[PDB]
RNA sequence: UAGCGGCGAGCGAACGGGGAGCAGCCCAGAGCCUGAAUCAGUGUGUGUGUUAGUGGAAGCGUCUGGAAAGGCGCGCGAUACAGGGUGACAGCCCCGUACACAAAAAUGCACAUGCUGUGAGCUCGAUGAGUAGGGCGGGACACGUGGUAUCCUGUCUGAAUAUGGGGGGACCAUCCUCCAAGGCUAAAUACUCCUGACUGACCGAUAGUGAACCAGUACCGUGAGGGAAAGGCGAAAAGAACCCCGGCGAGGGGAGUGAAAAAGAACCUGAAACCGUGUACGUACAAGCAGUGGGAGCACGCUUAGGCGUGUGACUGCGUACCUUUUGUAUAAUGGGUCAGCGACUUAUAUUCUGUAGCAAGGUUAACCGAAUAGGGGAGCCGAAGGGAAACCGAGUCUUAA
């Protein structure tokens, strides 16, 4: 297929492999949940037994005062004693397989073409990095919610939308699955449009 | 991610103690004391269910005795006339006209007596 | 504290030996 | 870490085609004066682990 | 599509066993343990191989053979990986080039696994006999 | 993995490969020619950072309300919609933020430059002796004395000097490789008492530090040492003038403040055990896990031409708690005074099986690089071929002379 443009109603000739597959939703799925799963920290720890500040010393001898056996007051059973299975920081990050990476982005990518959220032009600048600029650019789209890839990011671009907390403005190679899911809309520049196929085989 | 017991506790806690309404004593006032007795308050009554059929039946078979003994015939007899005769009024209905209507109960004595003759 | 006297007299304690 | 052989056991089975294992038959080391040359001849060939013993071997030698 | 709206492949994601929470669940209050003995206590059971004293299986049974220093320098190649390799001449340093070979391999044989369909000029190598034809029947030629 | 090992439990490499980082020199000495490299110290200059800071956009109408930042209407700023505060939830009220600037004085770098110490280059020569090695005893090497190479030395000895010596896992011969018995040397690497900024599928007052609070305190011990409990009025003290009972009390009742005082200082919310006051029913001739099935009467509501709901429960059938451990418990076997809070199958890394997704005779990268969850990196690992103790042979191979 071909998809249309809107700057001069022309059409750009993409792969169908890329922009034409089934949705796969259980391999997509597998993707955006691994991709949330690397954006964690895991910075946290709590104390075990051992290192709860405290002594070695029996609370009370083990035999004969009618209380129940207790060896040491850092037991988890005792209030301001230690977690029994107390965390430590851990690295929360998946594989992700190349090829299966590769395949969710050209499910999600020809999703957006079917569900005609995908918008191609080879027109998309602003001549002073201004916020009210690109707002009223945006406005005469009929854009709201929208992500903008080009070929090479443009500083005017970049900072004109930095204050526009629903826009977000990216680069063809810093394309991810979850934000292509997130937006409402993705317009594409024609010359992202070519970059993004090269990088998806 | 640390979860706090005490809102979830305390709801599974108030649902025991509401079904243990009237008890005596702990029974109604301490959870240890109104677990056990909602549990076993609940054995009886399933245990109940059958036996309340047990019961009322054991007490159709007595009015239906009494009735009967009333019009010179006794029950044994007068539930084989019955069959002989092909009616099949069961026991709840026989001991209703036995105390409400005494007129209708003694034509069904006559015609055990008549089969059964 | 320490065990009740009657529970530490041998006489009392060991009265099955 | 890493699970480690037992590797006394290692020295004893080798695994063959089909994910079975063999090993040298018992009492041929010693009296063998005394023992048949029948019995001697039947205990030169190499045999296979039984199937009442593959869960002891298999559990020993996890890279084999 | 929305973030909201993905579901995984059904019977994926089986939940994992949670013992000791209740009668209902099946696993409470004793974790699938029975009752008490070596193997119910925490950090119990016994070790690989064990037999209760009897004298376990991997001491019952003599020890055999020899490791052989040679064996770990030889490989093996198939007929189909000849089309592999770069400008159709096969030898040792041609094979570990197209990585074929581990760099530390010193012999080699071609045995019949495969099919060949081009000519190809085997070189140094052992060849088995059932190779030797295969190779040839397709216009090779072998030499030591 | 190869090996070591009461060949048990266990211990466990190297060679070789991919990376990060990369750097070489001096003395054991004379001469020639000099100060020629380089480094160290100091002085000055220049740039740069640190130690205070400066400026920093753009909103009012109306409704509810104690109070407007909220609802509704109509506007504006944005390289600034990080964050915090303000009488409820603020881009435009405040402090900030993006951005742009700032140092009299001291100081860390990086250069340059001045001075002081340093000596660069060539030729010729020398080339670390109680040492290497050995005997005896131990220790280290993955290697437990073994067939045990190599390293270290408490003890007794003891060479050859580039025509010479060391090693190549007992030992010998050949070959290859390197020169002990003198020394110096950046980076990649380890760590955090402490300082700053930022972050969290971390905690939220029995948690998180022992310590959110005047906590290593109170208290305990001769001492070393042990070691607590304890957060929240309100937006703002407006923290209750005055009156009354009382002992010139404690405590209370009014008045007043406040949106709220049943927010009154023992102060947000205010659960349960436990203790009471009031009302409805039952209960002083009646024997037991205290319920359950039936059930009269009474009281209060309903709604009709009636019997329904709520409470109570005379009388009556059946009925010896729960947990645990056991062949078996009402058991006179265990455990629990009750309530509220906390309290036990987790985590990491190897391995096997099952489900599921990708690719498929192939699948997949690790460290690392990277404008960094992308892309590169195929070193490796697993599979497509087995048999044999092994050499070896190979869709076969071992056995055996067959
Ligand atoms: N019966 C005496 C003596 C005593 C003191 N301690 C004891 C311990 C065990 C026996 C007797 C005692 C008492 O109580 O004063
Ligand atoms: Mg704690
Ligand atoms: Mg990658
Ligand atoms: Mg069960
Ligand atoms: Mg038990
Ligand atoms: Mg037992
Ligand atoms: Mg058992
Ligand atoms: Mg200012
Ligand atoms: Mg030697
Ligand atoms: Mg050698
Ligand atoms: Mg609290
Ligand atoms: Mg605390
Ligand atoms: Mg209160
Ligand atoms: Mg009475
Ligand atoms: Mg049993
Ligand atoms: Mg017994
Ligand atoms: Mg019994
Ligand atoms: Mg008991
Ligand atoms: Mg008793
Ligand atoms: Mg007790
Ligand atoms: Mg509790």
């Amino acid at each position: 297929m071909e998809l249309v443009l809107k700057d001069a109603q022309s059409a750009l000739t993409v792969s169908e492999t890329t922009f034409g597959r089934d949705f796969n939703e259980a391999l997509v799925h597998q993707v955006v949940v691994a991709y949330a799963a690397g954006a964690r920290q895991g910075t946290r720890a709590q104390k075990t037994r051992a290192e709860v500040t405290g002594s070695g010393k029996k609370p009370w001898r083990q035999k004969g005062t009618g209380r129940a056996r207790s060896g040491s007051i850092k037991s988890p059973i005792w209030r301001s004693g230690g977690v029994t299975f107390a965390a430590r920081p851990q690295d929360h990050s998946q594989k992700v397989n190349k090829k299966m990476y590769r395949g969710a982005l050209k499910s999600i990518l020809s999703e957006l073409v079917r569900q005609d959220r995908l918008i191609v032009v080879e027109k998309f600048s602003v001549e002073a990095p201004k916020t009210k600029l690109l707002a009223q650019k945006l406005k005469d789209m009929a854009l709201e919610d929208v992500l903008i890839i080009t070929g090479e990011l443009d500083e005017n671009l970049f900072l004109a939308a930095r204050n526009l907390h629903k826009v977000d403005v990216r680069d063809a190679t810093g394309i991810d699955p979850v934000s292509l899911i997130a937006f409402d809309k993705v317009v594409m520049t024609a010359d992202a449009v070519k970059q993004v196929e090269e990088m998806l085989a | 991610a640390r979860v706090k017991r005490g809102v979830i506790a305390r709801a599974r806690h108030k649902k025991i103690l509401k079904q243990a309404k009237g008890y005596y004593g702990a029974r109604s006032r301490v959870y240890r004391v109104a677990f056990q007795a909602v549990i076993k308050a609940g054995q009886y009554a399933y245990r109940d269910r059958r036996q309340r059929k047990r019961q009322f039946r054991q007490l159709w078979i007595a009015r239906i005795n009494a009735a009967a003994r009333q019009n010179g015939i006794s029950y044994s007899k007068f539930i084989n006339g019955l069959k002989k005769a092909s009616v099949e009024i069961d026991r709840k209905i026989l001991a209703d006209i036995a105390v409400f209507d005494k007129v209708a109960f003694t034509a069904l004595v006559e015609k055990a007596k008549a089969a059964l003759a | 504290v320490t065990s009740k006297w009657f529970n530490i007299d041998n006489k009392i304690v060991d009265h099955r030996p | 870490p890493k699970i480690k052989t037992v590797r006394g056991a290692a020295k004893r089975f080798k695994k063959t085609g089909k994910g079975g294992f063999k090993h040298k038959h018992a009492n041929l080391r010693h009296i063998l004066t005394k023992k048949a040359t029948k019995r001697k001849r039947h205990l030169r060939p190499k045999a296979m682990v039984s199937k009442g013993d593959l869960g002891l071997v298999i559990a020993c030698l996890p890279y084999a | 599509m929305r973030l909201n709206t993905l579901s995984p492949a059904e019977g994926s994601k089986k939940a994992g066993k949670r013992l000791g929470r209740g009668i209902g669940s099946g696993l409470g209050k004793t974790g699938g343990r029975g009752h008490k003995g070596q193997k119910s206590r925490s950090g119990g059971g016994v070790r690989r191989g064990f037999e209760g004293g009897q004298m376990p299986l991997y001491r019952r049974l003599p020890k055999f053979g020899f490791t052989s220093r040679k064996a770990a320098i030889t490989a093996e190649i198939r007929l189909s990986d000849l089309a592999k390799v770069e400008g159709g001449v096969v030898d040792l340093n041609t094979l570990k080039a197209a990585n074929i070979i581990g760099i530390q391999i010193e012999f080699a044989k071609v045995i019949l696994a495969g099919e060949v369909t081009t000519p190809v000029t085997v070189r140094g190598l052992r060849v088995t006999k059932g190779a030797r034809a295969a190779i040839e029947a397709a216009g090779g030629k072998i030499e030591e």
